[PDB]
C-alpha cells in the first residue's frame, strides 16, 4: 500500500452543517456526484440526488462562504445521470437532461453566477424540448460530442442523432442500423425484452470517431464523418471463450477509458479483465 | 390536564386534504 | 437605520424602537402581570440568572 | 373586428346592487368577486 | 361564464374565418411566396429577446413597415405585401402566432423574455387590431387558462382529442408530459400577463391600451370564483401575480389587497384538499411568494422588467 486515505469534510471548521448562501431554482445528492474544472482555475462539484429530481452545484475551494445552488427538477431524467450531460461551453455550465416523460431539458448556468452572491438568476436559464418519442423506443444513456451536437443511446440498440441548428432547437439524425436483422434467426426477436445488445460505455476519440461498449462487450466503432458503422470487435473470443459463463453487462457503467491512443475496456470474467 | 405530544400533530403550516 | 439613511425596507414592511432589552422586559412584564409572580413560571432561582 | 371590453373601471351606475356591495365591503366573498373592474369612488374603500 | 364563452367564440370562429379566406395560399413560385411571408413574418419576433433596446425600434418598425405595406428586407431581395390582399391576412396569422409561439418556446424556458417581447406585441396591437385578435385567439386555443376556462372531460370524444384541448402538445404518437406542459402554460401567461401592463412607449398614442390592466383584474377574479384545478391553478396563479401583481397593485390599491388577504384565508385551503403532497410545489411557492409581500406591503418588480436603461444601451 503506497497510498493513504485522507477524508475531507468540506464544512469541518463551522459549525453551520450547512452554508448560509444556498439558492433553490425551480423548473416548471447522495446518488452520484462529480468534480468538474472551468476556466477559472476553481472546481465545482455537482451532485445528483437519489431520485434524480435534484441537482446541486458547489465550490469546491470554497464550499462554506461559497455559494451551493440546488436546480429542482419537474420529474427524474430517464435513466438517472447517464441521461445527464454536463460541459463548459463559453463561461457557462451547459447542463443536458432527458428526463423520464421524454422531454430534453437544457440548463444554462453563467459561470458569473456560481461564483457570485446573487440569488437571483435572469434570462432564460432552462430550455424545455421535445424532439423524438421517447415513449415508443426508450433511451438510457445521453453521451457529449460538442456544443451543438450529441448522440442518444437506446435500450433496443440504437443509437440516435441529436444535432443543434440555432441555439435552442435540437433534431435527430439517425444513424444506420442493420444490427436488428439478427431477429431474422431463431435465436433473436425484435418484441423480446432479452437480446438487446445496449451500450454500457462509450468514448469520443479525435472528435470523429465514437468508440461504443455493449452489453455482449462488442466494441462498436462509428465514424460521424460517415455517420456508419466502421468497425465491431468481440472483446471475448480473445482470451479463453468460456462457455460457462460470460455476464453480459446489465447496466450503464464505467466500463473503458483512454488516453492518447491508448483503450482499456473492462471485461468481466470473475469482474476481473 | 395537560399531555404534550410533540410525535403526531397537524402541520400547522400545510393546507388539508 | 435604512429609513434614517435613504434606504428602502423589504416589500411589505411598514416603516425609535425599543432597545432589545427594553422590548424584552416589556413581555417579561406582561406575563408577570397576568400570572402574578406566585406562579412557578417565576422560579427566580433559574430565571434571574438567564 | 371582433367586441372587446375597454373600461379601466367600471361607472358606479351600470354596475348592480351584488356587485356594488362586495367593492364596499372590507372584506371579499369567495365565489362572488365581481368579473367587471371597481370604480372610480371605491379605490379606497 | 357565458359572456367569457361568447366573447371566446367570437375570436375563435372569428379567426376560423381567416382559416377561409387565405385557404388559396396553401404553383412552383407561389410556393416561394408562401414561405417568403412566413419567413420575413416570425423572424424579427425570434430576435426580440436577443437585441439591444436602442435597436429594439428596428423590430417594431420592420415589422409595422412589413404589416402596413411597406416592403421589408428578407435575405437578398426585398419583400413586399402591398396588392397582396392574401399575403396581408397571411402575414397577420403567422404573426400572431409566433407571438404565441415565442411565449411557448422561449418565454417558459426564460421569463424575462416576456416583457421585450410584450412591448412589440402590445405596439402592433395598438396599431393593427386584427393581429391582436388573432393574438387573443391563437393564446385562446393553445392556453385555454387564460381565457380563462377549464375544459371539461366529455363523452362522446376520444381522450387524445381532449387532451389537446387541455393545450397538451401532441405529436401524431403520443401527448406530452405534464412538466413541459406546465412551464408552456406558465410562459404563456406571463407573457400574456407582460402585454396587459405595458405599453410602447414611441409613436405618440393618444388613445387607450389595446388589451388594458383591466383584463388582469377579471381573470383572477374569474379563476379565483371557480374550483382550482390540482397543479395547474396554483402554478399559473404564481407566475401572473409576480409578472402583473405590481401594476395591479398601483390602479387598485385597496381592491387589490382585499383579493389577496382572501386568497391566503379562503383559496388557499381550498387547494390543499385537492392535491397530495406529492405535487405541492406549485401551492407551496405560491404561499413564499404571498409571504414577503403580505407583510412588506409590496409586490416586487417583475424580475426582467423594461427600465430607461434598456432603452438607451
Amino acid at each position: 500500500a503506497c497510498l493513504s486515505r485522507i477524508d475531507a469534510n468540506l464544512l469541518q471548521y463551522y459549525e453551520k452543517p450547512e452554508p448560509n448562501n444556498t439558492v433553490d431554482l425551480y423548473v416548471s445528492g447522495s446518488e452520484y456526484s462529480n468534480c468538474l474544472l472551468l476556466s477559472n482555475s476553481e472546481y465545482i462539484c455537482y451532485h445528483f440526488s437519489s431520485r434524480s429530481t435534484l441537482l446541486t452545484f458547489y465550490p469546491l475551494s470554497d464550499a462554506y462562504h461559497g455559494k451551493t445552488i440546488n436546480i429542482h427538477l419537474p420529474n427524474a431524467s430517464m435513466n438517472q445521470r447517464y441521461t445527464l450531460t454536463i460541459q463548459e461551453v463559453e463561461q457557462q455550465l451547459l447542463v443536458n437532461v432527458i428526463l423520464k416523460d421524454g422531454s430534453f431539458l437544457t440548463l444554462q448556468l453563467p459561470l458569473s453566477f456560481l461564483f457570485s452572491s446573487a440569488n437571483t438568476l435572469n434570462g432564460e436559464w432552462f430550455h424545455l424540448q421535445n424532439p423524438y418519442d421517447f415513449t415508443v423506443r426508450v433511451p438510457h444513456f445521453l453521451f457529449y460530442v460538442s456544443p451543438q451536437f450529441s448522440v442518444v443511446f437506446l435500450e433496443d440498440g440504437g443509437l440516435l442523432g441529436l444535432k443543434k441548428v440555432d441555439g435552442v432547437h435540437y433534431e435527430p439524425l439517425l444513424f444506420n442500423d442493420n444490427s436488428y436483422l439478427k431477429s431474422l434467426t431463431r435465436f433473436f426477436s425484435r418484441s423480446s425484452k432479452s437480446d438487446y445488445d445496449s451500450v454500457i460505455s462509450c468514448k469520443l476519440f479525435h472528435e470523429r470517431y465514437l468508440i461504443v461498449l455493449t452489453q455482449n462487450c462488442h466494441l462498436k466503432i462509428w465514424d460521424l464523418t460517415s455517420f456508419t458503422l466502421i468497425q465491431d470487435y468481440d472483446m471475448v473470443s480473445q482470451s479463453d471463450s468460456d462457455p460457462s459463463h460470460f455476464r453480459k453487462v446489465e447496466a450503464v457503467g464505467e466500463y473503458l477509458s483512454l488516453y492518447n491512443n491508448t483503450l482499456v475496456t473492462l471485461l468481466p470474467l470473475e469482474n476481473g479483465l | 390536564k395537560l399531555v404534550i405530544n410533540k410525535d403526531m400533530r397537524t402541520d400547522l403550516f400545510s393546507p388539508p386534504n | 437605520e435604512i429609513v434614517q439613511d435613504l434606504p428602502d425596507l423589504p416589500i411589505a414592511v411598514i416603516a425609535e424602537p425599543p432597545l432589545p432589552y427594553v422590548y424584552v422586559s416589556q413581555q417579561i412584564q406582561l406575563i408577570a402581570h397576568r400570572t402574578s409572580l406566585d406562579s412557578l413560571i417565576f422560579p427566580v432561582n433559574s430565571l434571574l440568572p438567564v | 373586428i371582433i367586441a372587446t371590453d375597454n373600461v379601466l373601471f367600471t361607472p358606479r351606475d351600470k354596475l348592480t346592487v351584488e356587485e356594488l356591495e362586495q367593492f364596499q365591503s372590507k372584506k371579499f366573498t369567495l365565489g362572488k368577486i365581481p368579473l367587471k373592474p371597481p370604480p372610480l369612488e371605491l379605490l379606497n374603500v | 361564464q357565458d359572456i367569457t364563452m361568447q366573447w371566446y367564440q367570437q375570436l375563435q370562429d372569428a379567426s376560423m374565418q381567416c382559416v377561409l379566406t387565405f385557404e388559396g395560399l396553401t404553383d412552383s413560385q407561389a410556393k416561394k411566396i408562401k414561405m417568403d411571408l412566413q419567413k420575413a413574418a416570425t423572424i424579427p419576433v425570434s430576435q426580440i429577446s436577443t437585441i439591444a433596446g436602442s435597436k429594439l425600434k428596428e423590430i417594431f418598425d420592420k415589422i409595422h413597415s412589413l404589416l402596413s405595406g411597406k416592403p421589408v428586407q428578407s435575405g437578398g431581395r426585398s419583400v413586399s405585401v402591398t396588392l397582396n390582399p392574401q399575403g396581408l391576412d397571411f402575414v397577420q396569422y403567422k404573426l400572431a402566432e409566433k407571438f404565441v409561439k415565442q411565449g411557448e418556446e422561449e418565454v417558459a424556458s426564460h421569463h424575462e423574455a416576456a416583457f421585450p417581447i410584450a412591448v412589440v406585441a402590445s405596439g402592433i396591437w395598438e396599431l393593427h387590431p386584427r393581429v391582436g385578435d388573432l393574438i387573443l385567439a391563437h393564446l385562446h386555443k393553445k392556453c385555454p387558462y387564460s381565457v380563462p376556462f377549464y375544459p371539461t372531460f366529455k363523452e362522446g370524444m376520444a381522450l387524445e382529442d381532449y387532451q389537446r384541448m387541455l393545450g397538451y402538445q401532441v405529436k401524431d404518437s403520443k401527448v406530452e408530459q405534464q412538466d413541459n406542459f406546465l412551464k408552456r402554460m406558465s410562459g404563456m401567461i406571463r407573457l400574456y400577463a407582460a402585454i396587459i401592463q405595458l405599453r410602447w412607449p414611441y409613436g405618440n398614442r393618444q388613445e387607450i391600451h389595446p388589451h388594458g390592466l383591466n383584463h388582469g383584474w377579471r381573470w383572477l377574479a374569474q379563476i379565483l370564483n371557480m374550483e382550482p384545478l390540482s397543479d395547474v391553478t396554483a402554478t399559473l396563479l404564481f407566475d401572473f401575480l409576480e409578472v402583473c401583481g405590481n401594476a395591479l397593485m398601483k390602479q387598485y390599491q385597496v381592491q387589490f389587497w382585499k383579493m389577496l388577504i382572501l386568497i391566503k384565508e379562503d383559496y388557499f385551503p381550498r387547494i390543499e384538499a385537492i392535491t397530495s403532497s406529492g405535487q405541492m410545489g406549485s401551492f407551496i411557492r405560491l404561499k413564499q411568494f404571498l409571504e414577503k409581500c403580505l407583510q412588506h406591503k409590496d409586490i416586487p418588480v417583475p424580475k426582467g422588467f423594461l427600465t430607461s436603461s434598456f432603452w438607451r444601451s
